[PDB]
């Protein structure tokens, strides 16, 4: 394939990634998911564009607004995180074991 | 030495004692997340390597 | 079949709309009518079985288990309303019901034609035996009682289903019949030695075989008397059916397979009897008897002759009548005096005479006197093993002394000598406690004049 | 249609209801001051229903016939005893306390949902939150244990976060040698014997812990022994109040449906009263607890539900 | 993984094709028929005994409903399991009747000439 | 008895009882209805009566 | 003489946060009653 | 939570899983996943406390990665071919990213980590949602492209998954996560025969749908989530614990109840296909489970527990609120393994 393809998935593996291995705050692990939407949308834009197929151009503008309600959704969740510990770090919330 | 020993402790009592050593390893977990998704990263590169590296 | 079976459904209702005191009296009366009904598929054909319809038939290795189940069943209650009596209606009712549902479960295992069946069944055994021993138990110790009779046998049952629904997919039936006239040898290999072992060892942790019997001394003690009853008379010889059933499909495997069961079988019929000279427990002594005689079993079964078959069927029906009636002997000194241990109460045949003529009959058929059907067969299982290797007789004859020794030992440290001088609460027999043992032993004699009836297909 | 979310869905409001006199009412004070007679006395100028105290057997009164059943089916404690013997070594004493708290628990649920259903207002004569005055007199006194008012500090903690605390607090003031002497004057026998510590511990509590707690969320309104006869001063006194205090004002309808699904329910309500902590107190053992439970079944209304026991003269029972 | 999922010309959701009337309905008697009103008894008496009803007595129009609703789809169901083993013995033979070479009738033998091992019990 | 409302009184609710029969009713005659129907179509597309 | 019953030393085997305790979760402590743990004095 | 509001959101996982289960396009079917988890989300958290503010948070964290992972596989598929069909995938790398985007999304091990503490992070009916309805979307996408999966990663994680429920289940005294641990091994022995026959698939599922609906159904009847809380159930309502211990010996599988006929026909298929070792493995294994469900029996139903004397006050009060279909699902998850050739009905 194109160096360009193999980039985008670089990316998408990298944020994926990012997600994956936490540090304290929990925003960054927000960023690295709308990260991986980034990456996904690039990579469907330039899959369609180049095959031509006209009506698939609509389909990343819903990938990007089911991530927007995705992001909106995460910052909800943070907000009553922080309200309850005064942080937003990942540490606070192990009340809840396996 | 057989009934009340070593024939309960070949059979059941072993299979007691495995049990639950297996079922402390397994559960007890500090409910952190970070732990948990470190780990799920790990399972991906496995899976993509020995599993999918291979048909 | 169903003229057998849906009367003892019909027991379930009839159970449930008696008045508060009349339900012993109801589930006696037609228990009992029930066990006279049954007993008439002891007709048998000869040349083959007797196919009542496509899902059951009877055999003539069947009918005497089917009139034993039948029979015990009043008896069960017989014991139980004593000690049940402080009991409310409604939980009378639900361990009656547990009696019922077990008696079904039976008769229905006993004769379907199918293996699948026969697996359904002889687990569905599992969940009203369990549930007497864990709520009706009198000890603490039956909790874990009831985990090890569970675990111990959904162990070896597990491999057996997967081995049925193999052979189903190869053979394409499970029929018992399909499978007897369409047997073909077993190949020497790893695949179907496997195979042997998933389909035996089921059966020989019900027996139960020597050195996987450690649940059955648990349960047996810690199970309430109806429950003990039922396990030692009737539910160890569903190992046997099943063993007799499917051994048919194992040859000429069996030949050489069967060597480790034999040596454990033979070996830990020693161990068992020397075992039970040194016990403190009543319970325990009889329970450890039981896993000897069952060891006597598993050899006849193993060594696959027509007088080891024969000899088989007469000594689990022997031992299913004598065991229920040692069990019961026992309970009977337990409800006097609230414990088990064999000593405590001494010197009874100056308190209580006939109970202690029923105590040395029950150790005399134990024993295998002649001519009881105990001995008969013995004698038939100790003669096909001297066939098979003329060694045998050296372990046969040293189990025949240990046993007569520890019968004999029980009968003496119960009834002999003198009473110990502080109980003072031994009252005289119950008529009721009389009519149970006699109603055990009756039988038991009855059959001397009859022994072809309880010899089984191959007679 | 029993009230639910089908219910508040179509039409059904709690706001449209409450009418300026809802006010949930407390009337409380130290032993055998005369806080009843002015209780009936304000519920009866303002119009609001009037709850007569909570004892042993308040729950009988709300379920079968308002009869009260025995003593070993209903409580398994006797206030009697706990003034002969405080210090009995079979846990009466806490037992009773225990009880008193479900009891006045469930009578507080009751108050709510009259309230709540009917827009009328309630009078209490005490509550769930000035229950533990007694509690801390008996444990002053050495009559139960640490743990039995660590106990009833876990029950509290989970049972009285659920509901809203009175409008009006009112606290009839009477000293406690007033007290001893209405105490000899009536002539109850056991009641002589409580001694003055005992008043005096209660007192404290009132006074310390009560009074200043409840002032930051309900209004208080103090009464000594002498100006408490007027009840035409009291009403006149709770008339001109401007409740703008607690969490009432903070009430909409979402929150009052959530609070009148759980007055309703008594199950509910009493959920927490016996979780598994083993206090020896209050432990019932599986046999007592067996026994006493079929004989509680064999009552003579009691073995079915409600509308279904024909030894009462229930009809239709096939057809219900 | 999904053998019938994909037949040739299957509605999406009817749940009982117009073919399926070729077969004979099951009897009102069916003994499946009767367990299934069985279950509704059940049913109707685990109702009673939860709301603490008298067990055998108290609704009699509810335990009728529960009966009945059992029996009533326990019928369409019946019908539709017959009829899907009617279209695995339908596909069955037809597969058989149309590939000969990998079903072939070879001529067999009597037990006569047919060697079979010994292997004696002793 | 019983001191207040007990829903359920005395008498029984004569709508839901009307009701649940009538449901009964017609589900057992929608069946026979049914069966018949399927018997006659079964015999008449194998050409048995 | 009666049949054997649970008692409370029995009954608080089954208490704790976890069966079968080991020395790393002896310090778990059973989650509240209510599903409500006590609101931190984390004073923003 | 409004109870229009509620209704709304219910409504909207609802149609979320029905979108996933009538599509025949990928991007809708990945619209469905992220439509459920939305209006899921609120769910969780309808009665408010730090507890089920970490459960939705820990629940919307696992849910969105497996979402991207989703997403991902179905762009790759893409440009190995230009289709959008859910068929069976072209390629072998986006059938890997997507078999492991479905068993995070199902808690499938070594993903099942958020299962247990989800589920005691929130109350009982969200407890009965996440552990019945949440199941049909995966499965039935599962089910799907079913054809195209590799059996050594599937059947790999189905073996852990059985494993890992029973050893985790065996150190519980909540009642949230025994039913968490549970519900790991059911999915384990779903997904054990998914790639041989999905009619099985089918019928585990419902059979276990039907036994956790009627579990859950008797948890909040008997208001209790720990042990020791339902060891009280039998001195107030002894038919509700004698209702479940009938209904813990199903889930069990032992013979004759119903819930020993999922064991029993996946067991069977299995070995048409060749496969005698794995599923002696798994029911030697289920033993386990078995375990404890007869522990949690022995301490609520078969023998007496001491109890408290405020119960008392609790013997003169009838049940509130009465669920309509509890007698229906004991009934169905007990006595209907007479009732096994209906199966063929589901293919
Ligand atoms: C062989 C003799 C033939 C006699 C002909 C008539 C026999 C009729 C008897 C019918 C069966 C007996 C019923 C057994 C239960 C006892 C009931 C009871 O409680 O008694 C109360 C009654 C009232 O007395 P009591 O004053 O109130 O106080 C009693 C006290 O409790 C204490 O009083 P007690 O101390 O006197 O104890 C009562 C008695 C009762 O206790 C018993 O043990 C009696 C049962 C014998 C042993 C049972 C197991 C051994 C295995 C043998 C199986 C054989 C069964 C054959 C078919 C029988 C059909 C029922 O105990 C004994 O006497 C000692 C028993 C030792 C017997 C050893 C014999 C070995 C085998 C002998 C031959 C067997 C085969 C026969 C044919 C052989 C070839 C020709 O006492 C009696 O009536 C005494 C019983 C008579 C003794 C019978 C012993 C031999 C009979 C064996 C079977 C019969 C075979 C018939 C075929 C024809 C030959
Ligand atoms: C097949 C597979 C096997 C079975 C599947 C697995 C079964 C699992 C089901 C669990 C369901 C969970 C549940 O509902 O409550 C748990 C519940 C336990 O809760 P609980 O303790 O009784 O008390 C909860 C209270 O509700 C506490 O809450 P509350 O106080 O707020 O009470 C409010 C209550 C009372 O409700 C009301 O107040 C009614 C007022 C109406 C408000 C009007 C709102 C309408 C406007 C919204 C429209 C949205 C449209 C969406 C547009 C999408 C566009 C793409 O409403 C509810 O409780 C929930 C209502 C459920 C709605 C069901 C309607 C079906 C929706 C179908 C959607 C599909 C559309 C087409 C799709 C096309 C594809 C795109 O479980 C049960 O009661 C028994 C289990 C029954 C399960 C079903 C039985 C098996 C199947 C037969
Ligand atoms: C395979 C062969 C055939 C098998 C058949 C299938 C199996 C049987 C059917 C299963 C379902 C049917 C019954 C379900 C509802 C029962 C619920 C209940 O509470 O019952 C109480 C109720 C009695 O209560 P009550 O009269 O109101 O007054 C009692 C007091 O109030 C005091 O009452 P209480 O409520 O205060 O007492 C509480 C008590 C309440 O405890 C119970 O009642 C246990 C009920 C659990 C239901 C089981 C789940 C569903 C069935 C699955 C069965 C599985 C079978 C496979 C193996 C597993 C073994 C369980 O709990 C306890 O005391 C704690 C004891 C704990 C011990 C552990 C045992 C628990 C599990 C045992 C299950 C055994 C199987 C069921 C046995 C029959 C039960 C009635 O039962 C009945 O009176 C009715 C029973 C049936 C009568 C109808 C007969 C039909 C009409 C007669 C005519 C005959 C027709 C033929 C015509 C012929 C031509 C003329
Ligand atoms: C406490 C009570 C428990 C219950 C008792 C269970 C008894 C199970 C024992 C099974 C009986 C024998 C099993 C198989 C028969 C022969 C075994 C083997 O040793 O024989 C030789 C096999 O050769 C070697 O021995 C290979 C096997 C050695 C590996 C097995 C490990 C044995 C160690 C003992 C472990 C204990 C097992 C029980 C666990 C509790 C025969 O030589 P060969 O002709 O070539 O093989 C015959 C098979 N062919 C025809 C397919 C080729
Ligand atoms: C524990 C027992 C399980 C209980 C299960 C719930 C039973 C009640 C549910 C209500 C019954 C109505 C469901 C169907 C009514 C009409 C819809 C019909 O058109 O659906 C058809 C399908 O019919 C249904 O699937 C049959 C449902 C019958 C379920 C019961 C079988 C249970 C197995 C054995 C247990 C015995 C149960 C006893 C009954 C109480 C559509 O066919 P199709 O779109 O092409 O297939 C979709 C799936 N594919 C493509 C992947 C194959
Ligand atoms: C690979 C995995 C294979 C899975 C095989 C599972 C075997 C099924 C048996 C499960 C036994 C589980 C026992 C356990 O976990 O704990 C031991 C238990 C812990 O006590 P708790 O009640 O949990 O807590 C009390 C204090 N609070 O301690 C005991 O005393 C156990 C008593 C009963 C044990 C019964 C064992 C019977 C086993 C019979 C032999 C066959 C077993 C199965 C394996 C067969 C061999 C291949
Ligand atoms: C309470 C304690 C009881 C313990 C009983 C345990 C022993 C039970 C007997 C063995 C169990 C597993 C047997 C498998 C079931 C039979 C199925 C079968 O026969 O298929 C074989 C398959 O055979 C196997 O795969 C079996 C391998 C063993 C896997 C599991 C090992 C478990 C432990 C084995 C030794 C223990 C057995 C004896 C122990 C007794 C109890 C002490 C051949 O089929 P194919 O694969 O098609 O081969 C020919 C075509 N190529
Ligand atoms: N929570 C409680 N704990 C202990 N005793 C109580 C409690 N509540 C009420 N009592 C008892 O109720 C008795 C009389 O009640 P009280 O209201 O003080 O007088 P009155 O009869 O005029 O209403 C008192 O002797 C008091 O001990």
């Amino acid at each position: 394939m194109p160096l360009v393809y193999m980039n985008i998935i670089m990316a998408f593996a990298i944020a994926l990634a990012g997600l994956l291995m936490y540090r304290s705050h929990l925003m960054s692990s927000l960023l690295c998911l709308e990260g991986m939407m980034l990456s996904l949308f690039i990579m469907s834009t330039l899959i369609i564009l180049n095959t031509h197929f006209t009506l698939a151009n609509m389909m990343p503008i819903i990938l990007l607004v089911f991530a927007a309600c995705e992001a909106a959704l995460g910052l909800s969740l943070l907000v009553m995180v922080s309200n309850t510990y005064g942080t937003d770090y990942v540490q606070n919330l192990n009340l809840l074991q396996c | 030495l057989l009934d009340l020993i070593w024939l309960e402790t070949i059979l059941p009592k072993t299979t007691s004692f495995i049990q639950m050593k297996m079922s402390i390893m397994v559960s007890n977990q500090k409910g952190l997340i970070k732990l948990y998704f470190l780990s799920f990263l790990i399972t991906i590169m496995i899976s993509m390597t020995l599993f999918n590296y291979h048909e | 079949m169903l003229k057998i079976i849906i009367p003892t459904t019909m027991l379930l209702p009839m159970t449930w709309m008696s008045k508060h005191n009349m339900i012993w009296i109801n589930a006696t009366v037609h228990s009992l009518l029930i066990s006279l009904i049954s007993l008439s598929l002891l007709n048998q054909l000869g040349e083959n079985s007797l196919n009542f319809s496509l899902t059951f038939f009877s055999d003539s290795l069947s009918a005497p288990l089917l009139v034993l189940t039948t029979w015990l069943l009043p008896l069960m209650l017989m014991a139980s309303q004593s000690h049940l009596s402080k009991e409310t209606t409604t939980r009378k009712k639900l361990y009656i019901t547990m009696l019922i549902l077990l008696q079904l479960f039976l008769i229905m295992t006993f004769t379907a034609t199918e293996l699948i069946l026969f697996y359904i069944l002889f687990e569905a055994t599992l969940v009203p035996t369990l549930i007497i021993i864990t709520r009706w138990g009198n000890q603490t110790e039956r909790l874990n009682a009831g985990l090890y009779f569970l675990f111990y046998t959904l162990a070896g049952s597990l491999p057996l289903l997967v081995a049925l629904v193999y052979i189903q997919n190869t053979t394409g039936s499970l029929n018992f019949l399909i499978i007897h006239y369409w047997s073909h040898p077993l190949s020497n290999s790893w695949s179907n030695i496997f195979m042997w072992l998933a389909c035996i060892m089921a059966f020989m942790v019900k027996m139960p075989l020597y050195g996987l019997h450690l649940w059955l001394p648990k349960a047996h003690v810690e199970a309430p008397i109806a429950g003990s009853m039922v396990l030692a008379a009737v539910l160890l010889k569903l190992g046997g059916y099943g063993m007799m059933r499917i051994t048919t499909i194992l040859n000429p495997l069996t030949n050489y397979m069967a060597y480790p069961f034999l040596m454990l079988s033979m070996w830990g019929m020693i161990m068992t009897s020397s075992i039970c000279l040194r016990q403190t427990d009543l319970k325990s002594l009889i329970a450890y008897s039981s896993v000897s005689h069952m060891a006597l079993v598993i050899v006849a079964i193993m060594i696959q002759t027509p007088w080891s078959f024969m000899g088989a069927t007469a000594l689990m029906i022997a031992h299913g009548l004598t065991s229920s009636m040692l069990f019961c002997l026992a309970n009977t000194n337990y409800e006097r005096v609230h414990s088990r241990t064999m000593i405590l109460a001494r010197g009874l045949q100056t308190l209580l005479p006939l109970m202690a003529t029923w105590w040395l009959v029950a150790s005399l058929t134990n024993l295998a006197l002649p001519p009881s059907i105990n001995l008969i067969g013995e004698l038939f299982i100790i003669t096909a093993s001297f066939s098979w290797s003329n060694i045998t007789i050296i372990l046969m004859g040293m189990n025949m002394m240990i046993t007569a020794l520890y019968s004999l030992y029980m009968l003496i440290t119960t009834q002999r000598g003198k009473y110990t001088h502080h109980i003072n609460n031994i009252k005289p027999s119950f008529t009721r406690e009389n009519a149970l043992m006699a109603l055990h032993i009756l039988p038991l004699l009855l059959l001397t004049l009859n022994p072809k009836m309880i010899l089984g297909p191959l007679y | 249609l029993q009230y639910g979310p089908l219910a508040f869905v179509l039409g059904e409001r709690t706001t449209r209801k409450l009418t300026e006199t809802s006010k949930v009412i407390t009337v409380d004070g130290n032993i055998c001051s005369g806080k009843g007679r002015l209780a009936r006395e304000i519920a009866e100028k303002l119009g609001l229903r009037h709850f007569p105290e909570a004892g042993i057997h308040y729950a009988d009164s709300t379920t079968g016939d308002g009869k009260p059943l025995d003593v070993q089916l209903s409580g398994n404690c006797s206030l009697e005893k706990f003034y002969d013997d405080p210090k009995s070594n079979d846990g009466n004493s806490y037992r009773l306390q225990s009880w008193l708290y479900a009891s006045r628990l469930l009578q507080y649920a009751d108050a709510l949902e009259h309230l709540l259903s009917t827009g009328q207002g309630v009078v209490l004569e005490r509550s769930i939150y000035s229950d533990f005055v007694f509690l801390e007199a008996m444990y002053r006194q050495g009559f139960i244990r640490k743990q039995c008012v660590e106990h009833y500090n876990e029950v509290k903690k989970v049972t009285a976060c659920e509901y809203l605390p009175p409008h009006v607090v009112v606290y009839v003031d009477v000293p406690v040698p007033e007290i001893q002497s209405r105490i000899q004057k009536k002539g109850n026998p056991h009641e002589m014997k409580i001694t003055a510590a005992y008043l005096q511990d209660i007192e404290n509590a009132y006074k310390k812990t009560f009074l200043p707690e409840m002032s930051e969320k309900c209004e208080v309104l103090q009464y000594s022994a002498r100006e408490a006869e007027d009840a035409e001063k009291v009403v006149e006194d709770i008339e001109y109040l401007k409740c703008d205090k607690g969490p009432w004002p903070d009430q909409d309808d979402r929150t009052f449906h959530r609070l009148r699904m759980l007055v309703q329910n008594k199950l509910e309500v009493l959920n927490y009263t016996t979780i598994p902590v083993y206090l020896p107190e209050i432990t019932i053992g599986a046999h007592q607890s067996d026994r006493v439970f079929q004989k509680f079944t064999e009552l003579p209304g009691r073995k079915y539900s409600p509308g279904y026991n024909e030894d009462v003269g229930d009809k239709w029972i096939w057809l219900k | 993984m999904t053998m019938m999922s994909g037949r040739p010309g299957r509605v999406p959701l009817q749940f009982l094709p117009n073919e399926a009337r070729s077969l004979p309905p099951p009897k009102l008697t069916d003994p499946r028929l009767v367990y299934m009103g069985f279950l509704g008894y059940c049913s109707g008496l685990i109702d009673n005994a939860i709301r603490r009803r008298p067990v055998v007595s108290a609704g009699l129009h509810r335990q009728l409903l529960y009966v009945t609703s059992f029996v009533f789809f326990g019928y369409y169901l019946l019908k539709r399991q017959d009829y899907m083993y009617a279209l695995r013995d339908h596909d069955m033979f037809a597969y058989v009747k149309s590939h000969p070479e990998d079903f072939p009738e070879k001529d067999k033998k009597t037990y006569g000439e047919i060697l079979e091992e010994f292997h004696p019990v002793r | 008895k019983f001191y207040i409302r007990e829903p359920p009184h005395g008498s029984p609710d004569w709508l839901k009882v009307g009701l649940t029969l009538g449901t009964s009713v017609f589900l057992w005659i929608y069946l026979i209805k049914q069966h018949k129907e399927d018997v006659l179509e079964y015999k008449r597309r194998n050409g048995l009566e | 003489a009666r049949q054997w019953q649970p008692d409370v030393e029995w009954a608080e085997q089954f208490g704790g946060a976890v069966m079968y305790p080991t020395k790393e979760t002896a310090h778990w402590k059973p989650p509240p009653w209510n599903d409500v743990d006590p609101p931190k004095d984390t004073l923003v | 939570m409004n109870p229009i509001i509620y209704t709304t959101l219910i409504m909207t996982v609802m149609s979320g899983t029905m979108l996933v289960m009538i599509s025949s396009h990928w991007l809708l079917i990945w619209i469905g996943f992220e439509m459920n988890l939305l209006a899921m989300i609120p769910v969780l958290m309808k009665n408010f406390n730090p507890r089920a503010t970490e459960a939705a948070t820990k629940y919307f964290l696992t849910q969105a990665t497996a979402s991207m992972m989703l997403m991902m596989a179905i762009i790759i598929n893409l440009l190995y071919s230009g289709q959008w069909t859910i068929t069976k995938m072209f390629n072998p790398v986006a059938m890997t990213m997507m078999t492991m985007a479905l068993a995070m999304k199902l808690g499938l091990s070594p993903f099942h980590f958020w299962v247990p503490e989800v589920t005691q992070g929130i109350s009982l009916q969200a407890g009965l949602l996440l552990l019945t309805w949440q199941k049909l979307a995966p499965l039935s996408v599962l089910c799907q492209i079913s054809q195209s999966i590799n059996p050594n990663l599937m059947l790999t994680m189905a073996m852990l998954s059985i494993l890992i429920g029973g050893w985790g289940g065996l150190n519980q005294t909540q009642l949230r996560k025994i039913m968490a641990y549970s519900s790991i091994a059911h999915m384990g022995w779903m997904t054990a025969v998914l790639p041989y026959n999905t009619t099985m698939t089918i019928l585990n599922l419902l059979i276990y749908i039907t036994m956790t609906l009627a579990m859950f159904m008797l948890l909040i009847h008997s208001s209790a989530t720990t042990t020791l809380s339902l060891s009280h159930t039998w001195n107030k309502m002894p038919v509700i614990t004698s209702l479940m211990m009938v209904t813990l010996l199903s889930m069990g599988g032992l013979p004759p109840l119903s819930g020993f006929m999922p064991k029993w026909m996946i067991i069977q298929e299995m070995t048409k296909n060749e496969s005698i070792i794995m599923p002696t493995l798994m029911a030697m294994t289920a033993l386990l489970n078995l375990y404890f469900y007869m522990r949690l029996a022995y301490s609520s139903s078969l023998t007496m527990f001491p109890s408290t004397n405020n119960m008392k006050m609790k013997w003169q009060f009838e049940h509130t609120k009465q669920m309509k279909l509890l007698p229906t699902m004991i009934v169905l998850s007990t006595l209907v393994l007479p009732m096994t050739p209906a199966l063929s009905s589901l293919n």
